[PDB]
RNA sequence: UGUCCUACGCCGGCAGGCGCGGGUAACCCGUUGAACCCCAUUCGUGAUGGGGAUCGGGGAUUGCAAUUAUUCCCC
């Protein structure tokens, strides 16, 4: 059977979100052994939802520009936060990352509608494809934000973020990002 | 019994070639090695006390990998990055003196021969130290 | 490894502070006249093994690396790495030392001052140099 | 005074190949390369200016262009005035400087005291 | 504030370190070096020190991340 | 305070 | 009894040299796991590890590798080694049994049979 | 890319010298033996060994001439 780095598996997750189970596609067929492909997913419009999400995450958090091209480097941060997410959780890595993309993704935007000078934002709804992408993007910028100065280390810092996204505490950064997103768009109304 | 350098991993034959370098006994050893630098384009000196023995494996196995190599070729392979200060960095070699010597030293326990082509090779019985060391890696390797 | 109970936490060589928590080669870097490479290179010469820290030091040790810093040339230190090669007034292969640096600055500054060459006038009015 | 362990006299007696290695290594190389014509008769104009001159009175001074001079033990005591482009300077050779040039001696630009600025 | 941690063991640390540690899960340099404010070298140079008295297993070395896990 | 050979472009640096 | 395929990858070939064998596979002299970028060694092993060990008891395959960069190099290497099985099964054993390693081979990855057409552009 | 590009050996910490060969060029440089990247060591969140300027000494090339640091090398 196809493992993540030939230990992780992949039949025990399960997808709380309706929304979020079309584009989160690690299941059954879109298991890989390496998150690292090569393969083209932008080169038409929604192509990369196919993408399994571990290569989606990979691939958000060597954004930052000293880090922009290396990918080996970044499945091995992955890795290792694999590793200390299962010796912490006991439970499997993907189940708790998919439960930290759900629990991470806004629901409401608030968003310029009018002229300019109109300051005032309208609430509108959110794809669940740009949902699953701000849900990792924030992961990333918590885990290059919990990291930046310390002896606390990054695989740890992604592992921490993860944990603390998916259990719902205001530890996370996604969490609070999050949750101050969805107050002022209960707030613009 | 059949196996080759090839066949065996690379960082750990010359650790265990460097380690057959301190139970052979004999090699000319200069003075300079707890002074000297080992690259133009490197800042410190190496940490290891003992670099040079390793730095010789390294040698020889390159030179088992692939012959008709000169002084200046092994100084173009160990070359890296010179941090030219705060101007953009560049790649450069490495230090003429120290790979010659540790060629003058190798050939004179009798493993690397003088090629008439120009270069400089390895001797049967180079190979044959070669691949008994290996077969020791390979035994320590797929028993463990 | 272990609780050392002889264990210096400041110490004061040639009337410089040394931080004893800090390793062996760098804080003897961390007084002035002497970098990594010199400690590097004095401690291979000294015999000390270059993990063991500053504080965790013995007296003779100190002593003798001290003896092995102030007169380089006795202990088989090549003439290439000394900070000055050839002075101008007796021209001797020597370390320069902490106090040693400012008073010998000071004197180079001078003497640039009363021959009027163009370096010491320029120090004088205080701009680049190179 | 001594300079390099060696006092002015043994230096001025010291012969013509042992001054290359008591240079620094820009002004051996220079002294490799050969010295040529022009400041080979501006040391003679400094030998005729040093012997025709009174015992107590300072010798007297030679005008000249060339700053391109590394200084010789043999120029100590002599009065020189070099040229900067626009005007000469007089410059009596200290023995402390034998390791210099001459165009240390004559700065050709003026020091930049700035003043309050106009309409930039 | 500065950080103040001490670079070589006391008795008070000892006894924390040959009985503290092996209930924490997970065990990396990095939270040995956080909790009770000791440098990461010595940390380090302590986790291979019980590696070595064989009381916690090793789960993964690398340049960066070491992980290790507590006993049974 | 002025030496006794110096030019006015050099007293300037002085 | 032998076949001679290659593989590309942006500018990296590898060249398969696939015959009737003992159970190797040899890569420029060295084997699948003793690849340098042990980071990225998985993928080369994706065909041998996902299609199992069974019928590869008897398949020598010689690449000789040249060109290109590491990870461009070490997917020419294993697109090579799939495009050697799909060929060695197609010349010399039966239609249906290629038909199948090529399905599993495509409903894994798309570049495992078929290189990326783009490349470094001028 | 090349009649200044360099292969090889020796003297060399080291820029570099010395004796020798090829190349007016898919041939010799040159399987162009690159660098990030990877794998092991040490450092461990502080103006730190990060970052390297600005200065002080020597050495070697380039050039009729390096002084207003040409350039590079060693502390």
């Amino acid at each position: 059977d196809i493992k993540l780095f030939g230990k992780w598996s992949t039949d025990d997750v399960q997808i709380n979100d309706i929304s979020l189970q079309d584009y989160i596609a690690v299941k059954e067929k879109y298991a890989k052994y390496l998150p690292h492909s090569a393969g083209r997913y932008a080169a038409k419009r929604f192509r990369k939802a196919q993408c399994p999400i571990v290569e989606r995450l990979t691939n958000s958090m060597m954004m930052h520009g000293r880090n922009n091209g290396k990918k080996l480097m970044t499945v091995r941060i992955v890795k290792h936060a694999f590793e200390i997410i299962h010796l912490l959780t006991g439970e499997n890595p993907l189940q708790v990352l998919v439960n930290a993309i759900i629990n991470s993704g806004p629901r409401e935007d608030s968003t310029r509608i009018g002229r300019a000078g109109t300051v005032r934002r309208q609430a509108v709804d959110v794809s669940p494809l740009r949902r699953v992408n701000q849900a990792i993007w924030l992961l990333c910028t918590g885990a290059r934000e919990a990291a930046f100065r310390n002896i606390k280390t990054i695989a740890e810092c992604l592992a921490d973020e993860l944990i603390n996204a998916a259990k719902g505490s205001s530890n996370s950064y996604a969490i609070k990002k999050k949750d101050e997103l969805e107050r002022v768009a209960k707030s613009n109304r | 019994p059949g196996v080759t350098v090839k066949d065996v991993n690379q960082q750990e034959f010359v650790r265990a070639l460097a380690a057959f370098l301190k139970k052979s006994g004999k090699l000319k050893v200069p003075e300079w090695v707890d002074t000297v630098k080992l690259a133009k384009h490197k800042e410190l000196a190496p940490y290891d006390e003992n670099w040079f023995y390793t730095r010789a494996a390294s040698t020889a196995r390159h030179l088992y990998l692939r012959g008709g190599a000169g002084v200046g070729s092994m100084t173009k392979i160990y070359g890296g990055r010179q941090r030219n200060g705060v101007m953009p960095s560049h790649f450069s070699r490495g230090s003429k003196s120290v790979a010659r010597r540790v060629l003058q030293a190798l050939e004179g326990l009798k493993m690397v021969e003088k090629d008439q082509d120009g270069g400089r090779k390895l001797t049967p019985q180079g190979q044959r130290d070669l691949d008994r060391i290996a077969g020791q890696v390979a035994a320590a390797n797929k028993k463990h | 490894l272990v609780i050392p109970e002889k264990f210096q936490h400041i110490l004061r060589v040639l009337n410089t502070n040394i931080d004893g928590r800090r390793k062996i080669a760098f804080a003897i870097t961390a007084i002035k006249g002497v970098g990594r490479r010199y400690a590097h290179v004095v401690l291979r010469k000294a015999d000390i093994d270059l993990t063991k820290r500053a504080g965790e030091l013995t007296e003779d040790e100190v002593e003798r690396v001290i003896t092995i810093m102030q007169n380089p040339r006795q202990y088989k230190i090549p003439d290439w790495f000394l900070n000055r090669q050839k002075d101008v007034k007796d021209g001797k292969y020597s370390q320069v030392l902490a106090n040693g640096l400012d008073n010998k600055l000071r004197e180079d500054l001078e003497r640039l001052k009363k021959i009027r060459a163009h370096r010491g006038l320029r120090h004088f009015w205080g701009l680049r140099v190179r | 005074f001594t300079y390099r362990g060696v006092d002015l006299d043994q230096l001025l007696d010291m012969s013509y190949e042992q001054l290359m290695q008591l240079y620094s290594a820009r002004q051996r190389r220079r002294l490799n390369r050969g010295l040529r014509r022009k400041q080979h008769s501006l040391l003679k104009r400094l030998r005729k200016a040093k012997k025709e001159a009174p015992p107590m009175e300072k010798p007297e001074v030679v005008k000249t262009h060339l700053r391109d001079m590394i200084i010789l033990p043999e120029m100590v005591g002599s009065m020189v005035g070099v040229y900067n482009g626009k005007t000469f300077n007089q410059v009596e050779i200290k023995p402390e400087m034998i390791g210099h040039y001459l165009g240390e001696f004559s700065i050709t630009y003026k020091p930049v005291k700035h003043g309050r600025p106009g309409i930039g | 504030d500065k950080l103040n941690n001490l670079v070589l063991f006391d008795k008070a640390t000892y006894d924390k370190l040959c009985k503290e540690v092996p209930n924490y899960k997970l065990i990396t340099p990095a939270v040995v070096s956080e909790r009770l404010k000791i440098r990461g070298s010595l940390a380090r140079a302590a986790l291979q020190e019980l590696l070595s008295k064989g009381l916690i297993k090793l789960v993964s070395k690398h340049r960066a991340q070491v992980i290790y896990t507590r006993n049974t | 305070k002025v030496p006794k050979g110096t030019s006015s472009y050099q007293a300037e640096w002085i | 009894q032998s076949v001679q395929v290659f593989g590309r990858k942006k500018t990296a070939t590898a060249v398969a040299h696939c015959k009737r064998g003992n159970g190797l596979i040899k890569v420029n002299g060295r084997p699948l796991e003793m690849i340098e970028p042990r980071t990225l060694q998985y993928k080369l092993l994706e065909p041998v590890l996902l299609l199992g060990k069974e019928r590869f008891a008897g398949v020598d395959i010689r690449v000789r590798v040249k060109g290109g960069g590491h990870v461009a190099q070490i997917y020419a290497i294993r697109q090579s080694i799939s495009k050697a099985l799909v060929a060695y099964y197609q010349k010399y054993v039966d239609e249906a049994s290629k038909k199948e390693i090529k399905d599993i081979l495509i409903q894994y990855d798309r570049t495992l049979l078929v290189a990326d057409p783009r490349r470094c552009e001028s």
